[PDB]
Formats: structure tokens, C-alpha cells, sequence
């Protein structure tokens, strides 16, 4: 994604750095109680029928890394779910 | 060992021109060649760039 950069005269841009995750120390309970809102892509029946069309395995994979920076909310799962 | 001489603080690293600089504009020395702090660089098959002192190559 950093090969496909395109600069202008108003701003020339450099290589961004991957963000250093603060989640790695503030783990706590945040992975236990909130594992379910990612999990309900697989459990609930309303999503239990696109599996022969797509696979939720990447979608559940990409959410679990972003449920950890936001503090106090189940709503953090619905972007990757939407 | 723990030598004695002229250094500069740990946030600053030594540049060729006598001044010492942070690791943002600290060049790379790939294959002897002194590359600038931002030098995207590639033959057909390999892909290499200089980020902050280190030369990140791939294939």
C-alpha cells in the first residue's frame, strides 16, 4: 500500500509506520467478555446462511485486533460486522 | 568496553559530517552505498527501501 502513494506540491509524503499497539499491555478482561460480538457473525441465524457464499473467518479475524483499543463498548464490533 | 571520548546524547546518533542527528535522517549503508533517509529502490526482482537507518529489503 505504500508503493501506491501519490504526492503533490502542497505536500510530499513519506512512508507511514505501522502503529505500535497499546493493546498488548491493556489486555485484561477486554478479550473475555467482548469475544462474543465478533462471534455472533458465526452463531446467529441471520448471518448463518452467507457461509456458502463467503467465509466470516477473515471478518472475525480482523475485528479481534480492533476490539482492544476502544474502552467500554460493545459497539466496536459493528463496523467489521456492517 | 565502556570507553572515554566525545559522544552525544542517546536520542542523537552520529552522522558522517561531524554533526549527530536523530535516527530519522540517519542514512543507510547498503552494499557500501550511502543512501538518503528516503530512497525507494529496486531492480526487477528485489524491492528495497531505507526507512530510519536500516535497509528494508524483500524479494
Amino acid at each position: 500500500a505504500n508503493s501506491w502513494a501519490l504526492s503533490s506540491g502542497e505536500q510530499w509524503c513519506e512512508r507511514a509506520s505501522p502503529p505500535s499497539s497499546s493493546c498488548n499491555i491493556s489486555s485484561g478482561e477486554m478479550q473475555k467478555g467482548l469475544w462474543e460480538q465478533c462471534q455472533l457473525l458465526k452463531s446467529t441465524s441471520v448471518f448463518a446462511r452467507c457461509h456458502p457464499l463467503v467465509d466470516p473467518e477473515p471478518f472475525v479475524a480482523l475485528c479481534e485486533k480492533t476490539l482492544c483499543e476502544c474502552a467500554g463498548g460493545l459497539e466496536c464490533a459493528c463496523p467489521a460486522l456492517l | 568496553a565502556c570507553l572515554e571520548g566525545c559522544f552525544c546524547p542517546p536520542g542523537l546518533y552520529m552522522d558522517e559530517r561531524g554533526d549527530c542527528v536523530p535516527k530519522a535522517q540517519c542514512p543507510c549503508y547498503y552494499d557500501g552505498e550511502i543512501f538518503q533517509p528516503e530512497d525507494i529502490f529496486s531492480d526487477h526482482h528485489t524491492m528495497c527501501y531505507c526507512e530510519d537507518g536500516f535497509m528494508h529489503c524483500t524479494m
